[PDB]
C-alpha cells in the first residue's frame, strides 16, 4: 500500500502487503451411497421415471469403469504438484486392505467421526446417507408389481431432486479421470466446508481467514477417487492448511537502470522481480512472480515453491557493490525500452530517442518525460503514452 | 544501553576541516544505521548523511563534495570531516541510531546523541 | 527537490485533542515518521510508520496517514509537552518538516 523509488537501481518497493502461507494438507474422506437400484423392479414396461433409473445404473457403470481405469495409469500449480503425489500416496493406503472397512464401521451410526490411519495421520470422514433415505423408504413400495409411475404425480418430480449430486459427481470423475483440481459445489457443499475445515490442525487465527476466503480455499483444494465398494462411492479431497496469517511482505519491480554519457547507453538491469515473506525470522523468496494472488491486503502463498534466502541480504536495496550479500543481478548493455507496471504508479525507461510523455485523458499530453528513468504515480497522471500503446493505471489507492 | 556520545573540537576557523566523532557503547553491529543530524540556530533539523556498517554512504544532495563519513569500529566509533567550512555551518551536530526494514529499509532514528555545539570564527 | 510543509504553530487548549498536519506532495505513498524535541534536549522518536509506537511512549500519542496529509494526534494534551514535532519521509534526501510548536498556553 506504500511504494518508494530506489533511484540507485531504477527500482520500486511496495511494502504494505500482509501474507498467508500454506503449510499442510487436511484430508477428508467422503462416503456416498447409491441405494438399492442395482436390481429393483425394472421389467420391460416403458415409462417416464423408469428412464431416470437407467441413468443411475449407467452412472454406476461409468463410475466403476473410471475407477477400474484409475489404477491403470499408476505404472510406476506447478510448484503445488508435489502435493498431488502426496494426495495420491495417501489415497493408495486407504483404498487397500480393510482400512475402508474400519472407516465404514466408524460411521455406522454417525455421519461425522474423526478416524485414524494405518500410518497415524488423522483423517476426517463424512457420510451423507440421504439418497438411501428416499430410494429405500419413500420409493420401495411405490413401485410395486412393475406398474411404474402411474399411481403418483408428485414423487415423480422429487426423484430428480435427490439425484443431481450423484450424476454431477460421476460426470466430473469420468471427465477428469479421478483428479479434480477444483472443489466443485457438487462434491462438497456448504455446511460441509465450514465444518470440514474447522477441525484442521491449526489455531484460531487462520481458521477465521479460511472461513472468510472459502472461495480460494476451494480454488486450491483437489480431490481424488478412492473406489467403489458395493453400493457406495468412496473418494477423498485435500484441503490447504495455512501456517501463518500475518507476516510483513513486499514486492520488487525492476527495469533498466540508466544511461551513460558520450552516447553509450551502458547501465545495469535487475532481474529480481518477485515477492518476499517471513516465516521464522528468515525471509523466503518466490523465484517466480506468478506465484501468489493479492486479495485486498493479504497475499496467499504456498510454502512448497518459495526459496529461503540468507539474512543480511536485506541491503539489496542499496547497490554500491556491497560486500555482505552479493545480490544476483544480470549484466549486459543491450538497451531495451520498457515500462514496468508498478502497483501504485508506473516505472518508465525509454532511451533510444523515442518520444515519451504522460496523459491524464482530460488535460491531454502534458509534462513530457525525460530520457532517464522517472517515477510517475497514478494521481499525477493516469496513462503513460508511448506511440499508440497507452498504458492504464490501477484505481487502487494507498 | 547502546548510548551515544559525540565529542570533538568546538571551534574551527573558516576554510578548514571540521572533525567530529561519535562513540557507541553497547555494540556497533551491522543492524543499525549510523547517521549525523545537524541543527543550525533557528531550530530547523537537517540531515547530512547516514553510514551503514559495510561500505554504504549516502549524503544530503546539497552537501556532497564536502562531507566524508568513516568508521573506526576497533574502538566502536564513527567520525565525520566537513570541508570549506563557512560561517553558515555553525550548528549543533547529533549522531543518531536508525533501524532498518520497515520503509525501503531506512527507517526512523531510534535514539540520538546529546549534541556538541560547533562554532565557526 | 521535495519539501514537507507543515504549519509552524499550533495552539491547543489543555485537555483537548491536538492535530498536526504534515502536507507532502505525494504522501501516503511513502512511510512517514514523527519526532519530539523538547527545548534544549535532543529529540526523541514519538511515532513511526504513521501508526506504530516504539517503546514507552504514553498511549495518548497516535498518528494517521490519508490522502496527502499525515496527521499526528495527541489525545488529551497536557502541559508536560511543548516540544518541536518534526516530520520525516525518505525521498533519497530525508526531508524534515519545518517544525511545529505546540502551545498548551503554559499555565
Amino acid at each position: 500500500l506504500k511504494e518508494s523509488y530506489l533511484e540507485e537501481s531504477c527500482s520500486t518497493i511496495t511494502e504494505g502487503y500482509l501474507s498467508v502461507l500454506r503449510t499442510g494438507w487436511y484430508t477428508n474422506v467422503f462416503t456416498l451411497e447409491v441405494g438399492d437400484v442395482e436390481n429393483l423392479t425394472c421389467a420391460d414396461g416403458p415409462s417416464l421415471i423408469k428412464t431416470e433409473l437407467d441413468l443411475t445404473k449407467s452412472a454406476l457403470r461409468e463410475l466403476r469403469t473410471v475407477s477400474a481405469d484409475q489404477l491403470a495409469r499408476e505404472e510406476q500449480g506447478v510448484c503445488t504438484a508435489a502435493a498431488v503425489t502426496a494426495g495420491v500416496a495417501i489415497a493408495k493406503t486407504i483404498r487397500l486392505e480393510s482400512e475402508v472397512t474400519a472407516i465404514k464401521n466408524a460411521l455406522k451410526k454417525t455421519n461425522e467421526a474423526v478416524s485414524t490411519l494405518g500410518n497415524g495421520v488423522r483423517v476426517l470422514a463424512t457420510a451423507v446417507r440421504e439418497l438411501k433415505d428416499f430410494v429405500s423408504k419413500n420409493l420401495t413400495r411405490a413401485i410395486n408389481k412393475n406398474k411404474c409411475d402411474i399411481p403418483d404425480l408428485k414423487m415423480a418430480v422429487s426423484f430428480s431432486q435427490f439425484n443431481r449430486r450423484f450424476l454431477n459427481v460421476v460426470r466430473q470423475f469420468s471427465d477428469n479421470a479421478g483428479i479434480t483440481p477444483a472443489i466443485s459445489l457438487d462434491l462438497m457443499t456448504d455446511a460441509e466446508l465450514a465444518r470440514a475445515v474447522s477441525n484442521m490442525p491449526t489455531s484460531a487465527g487462520q481458521i477465521k481467514l479460511m472461513l472468510e476466503n472459502r472461495a480460494m480455499v476451494r480454488r486450491k483444494g483437489f480431490g481424488i477417487l478412492i473406489g467403489v465398494y458395493g453400493s457406495s462411492v468412496i473418494y477423498m479431497v485435500q484441503l490447504p492448511i495455512f501456517g501463518v496469517i500475518d507476516t510483513p511482505c513486499w514486492i520488487v519491480k525492476a527495469a533498466p537502470s540508466c544511461s551513460e554519457k558520450k552516447g553509450n547507453y551502458a547501465c545495469l538491469l535487475r532481474e529480481d522481480q518477485g515477492w518476499y515473506c517471513q516465516n521464522a525470522g528468515s525471509t523466503v523468496y518466490y523465484p517466480n512472480e506468478k506465484d501468489c494472488e493479492t486479495r485486498g491486503d493479504h497475499v496467499f502463498c504456498d510454502t512448497a515453491c518459495g526459496i529461503n534466502v540468507a539474512e543480511q541480504s536485506k541491503e539489496c536495496n542499496i547497490n554500491i557493490s556491497t560486500t555482505n550479500y552479493p545480490c544476483k543481478v544480470s549484466t549486459g548493455r543491450h538497451p531495451i525500452s520498457m515500462v514496468a507496471l508498478s502497483p501504485l504508479g508506473a516505472l518508465v525507461a525509454c532511451y533510444k530517442g523515442v518520444s515519451c510523455s504522460i496523459g491524464s485523458n482530460r488535460v491531454g499530453i502534458i509534462k513530457q518525460l525525460n530520457k532517464g528513468c522517472s517515477y510517475i504515480t497514478n494521481q499525477d497522471a493516469d496513462t503513460v503514452t508511448i506511440d499508440n500503446t497507452v498504458y492504464q493505471l490501477s484505481k487502487v489507492e494507498g | 544501553q547502546v548510548q551515544l556520545q559525540e565529542s570533538g573540537p568546538g571551534l574551527v576557523k573558516p576554510s578548514e576541516t571540521l572533525s567530529l566523532t561519535c562513540t557507541v557503547s553497547g555494540g556497533s553491529i551491522s543492524n543499525y544505521y549510523w547517521n549525523w543530524i545537524r541543527q543550525p540556530p533557528g531550530k530547523g533539523l537537517e540531515w547530512i548523511g547516514y553510514f551503514y556498517y559495510s561500505g554504504s554512504t549516502k549524503y544530503n544532495p546539497s552537501l556532497k563534495s564536502r562531507v566524508t563519513i568513516s568508521l573506526d569500529m576497533s574502538k566502536n566509533q564513527f567520525s565525520l570531516k566537513l570541508r570549506s567550512v563557512t560561517a553558515a555551518d555553525t550548528a549543533v551536530y547529533y549522531c543518531a541510531r536508525g533501524t532498518m526494514r520497515e520503509s525501503g529499509m531506512p527507517d526512523a532514528f531510534d535514539i540520538w546523541g546529546q549534541g556538541t555545539v560547533v562554532t565557526v570564527s | 527537490s521535495y519539501e514537507l510543509i507543515q504549519p509552524p504553530s499550533v495552539s491547543v487548549s489543555p485537555g483537548q485533542t491536538a492535530i498536526i498536519t504534515c502536507s507532502g506532495n505525494n504522501l501516503g505513498n511513502k512511510y512517514a515518521c514523527w519526532y519530539q524535541q523538547k527545548a534544549g534536549q535532543s529529540p526523541v522518536m514519538i511515532i513511526y510508520q504513521d501508526n506504530r509506537r516504539p517503546s514507552g511512549i504514553p498511549e495518548r500519542f497516535s498518528g494517521s496517514n490519508s490522502g496527502n496529509t499525515a496527521t499526528l494526534t495527541i489525545s488529551g494534551t497536557q502541559a508536560m509537552d511543548e516540544a518541536d514535532y518534526y516530520c520525516q519521509a525518505w525521498d533519497s534526501s530525508v526531508v524534515f518538516g519545518g517544525g511545529t510548536k505546540l502551545t498548551v498556553l503554559g499555565q
